[PDB]
């Protein structure tokens, strides 16, 4: 799961909702959490730019 | 000529021509001279009376040739492959007769793959008539890939060579199998030492510069040296005429050769407009033409064209053979009769 | 101004003055119609090539400058025993040194000095890409120029073993025999008697067989001396008839120079009847000669070598090219303009061919005059 | 990016397709004919 | 016949002999003679790169 | 006869001509073809705003040029300049490898 902005051009209010997220990387973050023993709860960003 | 020092003394001089001039043997340097700082700082030089760069030289690559006449395109693993299946259809086709003229078989499908109008047979047997039509496509099929593969062998030209210039990396961590070489005590010889990068290169070129122009052109006529480096506009002019070597490309340092006179002689202003005049006029050009582009070797690498008797070989002999061969078994076959 | 050499360009609206890597081009602009009390200053900043020589000349000789634009015509035509343009603004008005895109002739060099050449150059021509090919006698060319002879004799030679082994073995004539032959070579196209002999029945497979092997071949090399053709400019050099008489053909040439600059007042002192021909088209500016050339209205264009060679890998696709291997017909350079006889002079010269011996030519070369056609 | 091979002499690496569509056309055709002659007496 | 003469006229065949035929075969013909030259080149081509 | 094998041969000859030919150059070589350091202004760049490439382009200081020609254009994210590339609005975009590939 992925807590974050909505509509992704966020002058409009942005509403914090949650949606999920897959792909390439947090798959590795998993792999690294069940080494490392420890928990995390992700979310996006606000402004977008890097 | 260049500059160096003399006698382990601090007396540096002019050895070479240029240093003659210096000293009152000559006041004036017609030859092909070139331009430079270190030559411009005490000798006053005539507007650039022929412009160019320097330039590379290797030895023309050998090509391939026309064709032994049926060697390139087939194995001979195919001919026979295909020689025998032609008695294999043949006979196939004779059963499928008698089940249900054997020598009008065989002539039937050496014809359909020689394309030769003879022959009078046919497939009676309509078991036999389904095979024909694809034994013609066969035919068809493998003389259409003979041709295409002839095609393919005749437009694809050689490997790389192509010295680029100052940049082939062939030119900067020599090998000792390159050897370079410059005339010694020349305008590119100091063009070489002054620079700072090229310095490595200039260590590996030391040790093998000529005496001469024609000592150098003759020594890579016959290999016994990689390279040379020179002037385009004598270099251009001695590949058209002996059309065995060849420029690569590219340009060093763009100068031109004009005519010396020594420091501050009362006659600058009068030749370098005479010079000018002569530019203008087209007079140089007539020069250029009674003098440099008048003879044209050969060029444009590619040589798509011009196959001759050299094929005729491998194809004339067998009809001759085929000439020669026929009386025997036309003896020997009457005597049958 | 000069397109490749000499950029000009308008200020930042924001600071004032305009980006690094350029130099200000003051006092450009003056009145027009009510009183001069000059303010010149409509400050815009230059930069390209000529700049950049002119910046590391005055970095490795300790001075300063300022750079103002000119207005009085072009580069200058000497008239009415009165020079124009640039010459005429160092003549009198005390530029004191002109730079940007000068040839060298006799006449300027009569009245100023010169420093040593940094790029060759001279008249040039340019047409539209020749659309199409050279091919008159491709068919003709391949695979021989002999051996069809050798070829016709074998077969005249293979007839006479035809006639003579199909006569003793168990309507047959040299003429329907070479007759079968000569169809049988090119293609079985055409009704024939065929021989009887068993003998003979060999004694021809032999022959198609070479006729197999022969059409494929020819076949094949035509492909391949198709493929790798050659263009061929379809104009000779500025020497042609085709611009010595040019009524002599159907719709004459229509090439023409923008005048005034040294490329005409060299053609008025050779050709002068087709000079005054030219004085029909006189194009205009540069781009609008391009334009021209791109929509049938000329068909050749006559101008400085640099500046076309630098056109040329420019416009988009590769349909403008310079005549020959990119030859040149009077060979010059360009070069620097100082005052008559100020020792400047020399200590100039010897600073430009510095630059020679630190390739510092070949990274600017590099970097403002390559192209992308004609690789 | 060098150009590409330069093939040579064909060897029997490739033709093997045209050689087993020959043969398969061989097995068909025998097979048919035996249908038609068992079919004929019948 | 047909057959026959798409690839090469390399068979002994019997031909028809009404006009009309005559014609409506020589269409026919030209369809061929189109057929294998495009197929040979392309052959050619493909085997080029 | 002669006349009519060559026509064909010819025929055959210059269909293959035509299909071996391929078309011309465009290649957009790099930070160095020369229609990146002069922009006509035809080429629109394009990069993320505030992203590392701006980064590696303000403090390079040749580039510097090119840099002004691309400040006018950029984009809020990705996935707005894959969209606008496609449809023709805009020429050339730079951007990490790893994801245009
Ligand atoms: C070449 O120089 C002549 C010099 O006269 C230019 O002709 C002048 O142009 C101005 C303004 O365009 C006119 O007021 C003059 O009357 C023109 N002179 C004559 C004699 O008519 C001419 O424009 C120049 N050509 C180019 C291409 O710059
Ligand atoms: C040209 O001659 C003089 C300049 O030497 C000038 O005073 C005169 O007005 C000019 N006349 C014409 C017709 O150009």
């Amino acid at each position: 799961i992925c807590t974050g902005p909505n509509d992704t051009s966020p002058g409009s209010p942005r509403h914090t909702v949650p949606q999920c997220c897959y792909g390439f990387c947090i798959d590795l973050l998993i792999k690294l959490a069940r080494t490392m023993q420890f928990t995390y709860e992700v979310h996006l960003v606000a402004d977008g730019k890097f | 000529g260049t500059q160096e020092r003399v006698q382990n003394s601090n007396k540096k001089e002019w050895n070479g021509m240029m240093g003659e001039l210096l000293s009152g043997q000559a006041d004036m340097i017609v030859a092909p001279l070139t331009i430079n700082n270190e030559r411009a700082q005490y000798i006053e030089f005539s507007k650039p009376f022929k412009y160019q760069g320097l330039t590379i030289l290797v030895k023309k690559e050998i090509p391939r040739s026309t064709l032994d006449s049926f060697m390139q395109p087939f194995q001979s693993t195919l001919w026979l492959l295909v020689g025998l299946s032609v008695h294999v259809v043949a006979v196939m086709l004779y059963l499928l007769d008698r089940f249900s003229t054997l020598s009008s078989a065989m002539w039937f499908s050496w014809g359909v793959l020689l394309n030769s109008g003879i022959g009078e047979g046919a497939p009676r047997s309509f078991s036999a008539r389904i095979l024909g039509m694809v034994w013609a496509g066969f035919a068809m099929i493998i003389v259409a890939s003979y041709t295409a593969n002839l095609a393919a062998f005749l437009v694809l030209d050689r490997p790389e060579e192509r010295i680029t210039g100052i940049n082939d990396p062939r030119l900067r961590n020599p090998s000792d199998k390159f050897i370079y070489a410059t005339v010694k005590q020349s305008s590119v010889d100091i063009y070489f030492r002054r620079q700072v990068e090229l310095s490595t290169m200039y260590r590996h070129m030391e040790k093998h510069n000529y005496e001469s122009a024609a000592e150098a052109i003759q020594a890579v006529r016959d290999n016994k040296l990689h390279a040379f480096i020179w002037d385009s506009a004598v270099l251009e002019f001695e590949a058209s005429q002996k059309c065995d070597l060849v420029t690569t490309g590219e340009l060093f340092f763009r100068s031109g050769f004009g005519i010396g006179m020594r420091k501050d002689s009362p006659w600058k202003q009068q030749v370098s407009l005479s010079i000018l005049k002569s530019h203008e006029n087209g007079f140089m050009e007539d020069l250029d033409k009674t003098w440099v582009r008048y003879q044209e070797c050969d060029s444009r690498s590619n040589a798509p064209a011009t196959l001759t008797c050299e094929n005729m070989a491998g194809v004339f002999m067998l009809v001759a053979g085929g000439i020669v061969a026929g009386i025997f078994l036309i003896f020997i076959e009457i005597a049958y009769k | 101004e000069e397109a490749p050499f000499v950029i000009v360009e308008s200020v930042d609206p924001l600071s004032g003055t305009c980006m690094r890597n350029t130099v200000p081009c003051q006092k450009r602009i003056i009145s027009e119609n009510k009183t001069d009390e000059e303010p010149g200053y409509i400050k815009k900043c230059c930069k390209g090539f000529c700049i950049d020589i002119l910046k590391k000349i005055s970095k490795s000789v300790k001075f300063t400058y300022d750079l103002y634009l000119v207005t009085n015509g072009k580069h200058g035509k000497k008239i009415n025993g009165t020079w124009n343009g640039m010459i005429g603004e160092v003549v009198m008005k005390r530029a004191y040194m002109a730079v940007g895109s000068l040839t060298i002739n006799e006449e300027r060099s009569e009245v100023v000095d010169f420093s040593v050449p940094f790029i060759e150059t001279g008249i040039s021509v340019m047409v539209s890409r020749s659309n199409g090919t050279v091919s008159p006698s491709a068919f003709l060319e391949p695979f021989s120029a002999c051996v069809w002879v050798m070829m016709f004799v074998m077969l005249l030679i293979v007839s006479a073993v035809a006639v003579f082994v199909f006569e003793y073995f168990s309507s047959f004539t040299i003429g329907k025999a070479i007759w079968l032959l000569w169809g049988l070579v090119f293609n079985n196209s055409v009704p024939v008697q065929n021989p009887k002999g068993t003998t003979s029945k060999i004694m021809v497979s032999v022959w198609a067989f070479f006729a197999v092997i022969f059409l494929a071949s020819y076949t094949a090399n035509l492909a391949a001396f198709m493929i790798q053709e050659e263009y061929v400019d379809q104009v000779s050099g500025l020497s042609d008839k085709k611009f010595q008489r040019p009524n002599d053909f159907s719709p004459p040439f229509r090439f023409g120079t923008v005048p005034n600059g040294s490329t005409e007042r060299n053609i008025r002192n050779n050709y002068a009847e087709m000079h005054a021909y030219m004085g029909k088209f006189n194009q205009r500016g540069v781009d609008d000669a391009l334009l021209s050339l791109k929509t049938g209205k000329l068909d050749a264009f006559i101008y400085d070598a640099a500046v076309l060679n630098y056109m040329a890998g420019r416009d988009e696709g590769c349909k403008l090219v310079t005549i020959g291997s990119g030859k040149v017909f009077a060979s010059t350079g360009y070069g620097i303009a100082i005052q008559k006889d100020s020792g400047w002079k020399r200590q100039v010269d010897l600073a430009i061919l510095q630059l020679f011996g630190d390739g510092e030519m070949e990274e600017l070369e590099a970097l403002w005059l390559t192209g992308i056609c004609h690789n | 990016e060098k150009n590409e091979v330069m093939s040579s002499q064909l060897d029997i690496d490739n033709m093997a397709g045209v050689f087993y569509m020959l043969g398969a056309a061989m097995a068909l055709s025998l097979i048919t004919f035996i249908s038609e002659h068992l079919f004929y007496w019948q």
